[PDB]
């Protein structure tokens, strides 16, 4: 059950797929608030 | 005296899930985040050691509901035999019991904090 | 101006066009006073006001992008 | 009955944030709506 | 007369802050508030940290 099939390696991917979603999510958060009647407009 | 390799983890998720159908009321979904994090421990041995987390976590709380048993838990070493019993590993109940406490009462400080005011160096 | 709203009808109403006279000190009528205002200036003054702060109260956050 | 089935349970609660964001930006609590919201959305079919 | 420069006396040292005009003491307002703007939440029993 342990010690066969195969080991996984290079696990940088995971991580920068982890990178990236959190990334995108914090995009998504403000604009989040800008979502419905009751959402704000933003001046950039 | 408790049975270590993920057993405890996983009989003591079981019990919180099963309170939260009772309670409901906005509280219902602060048993869930806690039963959630009691299965992470047994899904990270099975990270180690080359298993699948999803296959391994649904087999241990399958079994909890068929048999009162909570002996059956998370292999590393793959002898076989999930019972802790034939496997002899024994851990602290005292070593256990703390892990909760001191998991539990240091989120309740972390989420309270609002205002960070860190100085520069 | 709070009894004139509660002045009711009957000219004997007076309370209206009243105003402070700021050299003397005193409140005096605006019309013998010979102090008189547009009606059209407080209708275009209170819209272009209002969307001055209408636009500011919906500007939840800032965002300042440097010159390159 | 497979690990597809598992993530369809998350692309489910996925589309809650849409009513969830509704609520609080108009200051009502989120799970008091939703709570509502599966309720009402059992029977009716649809303009709930 | 010692000098063509004659400097102009002032009556404070150099360093020395203003005050009067108009909103001395609104400034002193503005920093009460400021600093409860901090413990507002705290206060409660629901209140943060
Ligand atoms: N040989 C083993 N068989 C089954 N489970 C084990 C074994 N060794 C350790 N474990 C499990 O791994 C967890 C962590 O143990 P370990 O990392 O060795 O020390 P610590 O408990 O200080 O982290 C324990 O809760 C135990 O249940």
């Amino acid at each position: 059950v342990p010690s066969n099939a195969t080991f996984k390696n290079k696990e940088k991917p995971q991580e920068v797929r982890k990178a990236n979603i959190i990334a995108a999510r914090s995009v998504a958060d403000a604009i989040r608030t800008s979502l419905g009647p009751k959402g704000m407009d933003k001046m950039i | 005296v408790v049975y270590g390799g993920g057993a405890a983890e996983v009989t003591m998720s079981l019990a919180v899930s099963e309170e939260a159908d009772k309670q409901r009321g906005i509280d219902q979904y602060a048993f869930r985040g806690f039963a959630q994090a009691l299965d992470t421990i047994p899904m990270t041995l099975a990270e180690n050691s080359g298993l699948d987390p999803i296959g391994t976590l649904s087999t241990l709380k399958s079994k909890q509901l068929k048999e009162k048993i909570s002996n059956i838990g998370v292999d590393c070493l793959g002898y076989g035999s999930n019972d802790m019993k034939e496997l002899f590993v024994v851990d602290p109940f005292i070593g256990k019991k703390q892990q909760i406490l001191l998991a539990t009462q240091l989120c309740r400080m972390i989420l309270k904090i609002d205002n960070v005011i860190i100085s520069g160096k | 101006h709070a009894a004139s709203q509660m002045a009711k009808p009957e000219k004997r109403r007076s309370y209206r066009n009243y105003g402070l006279d700021l050299i003397r000190g005193k409140i005096v009528d605006e019309i013998h006073a010979g102090v008189l205002e547009p009606t059209i200036s407080k209708v275009k003054s209170l819209k272009s006001a209002l969307e001055a702060c209408v636009a500011i109260l919906r500007i939840d956050t800032m965002i300042t992008v440097d010159p390159e | 009955e497979g690990v597809q089935a598992f993530i369809w349970q998350e692309f489910a609660s996925a589309l809650e944030v849409i009513p969830t964001t509704l609520a609080e930006n108009a200051g009502l609590n989120s799970i008091k709506v939703v709570t509502e919201l599966r309720s009402k959305h059992e029977n009716g079919e649809l303009n709930d | 007369n010692f000098g063509s420069q004659t400097p102009t006396i002032v009556v404070l040292k150099e360093g020395t802050d203003a005050s009067q005009g108009k909103g001395q003491i609104i400034s002193n307002i503005n920093a009460c508030v400021a600093v409860q703007e901090a413990l507002k939440p705290t206060l409660g029993p629901l209140g943060s940290d």
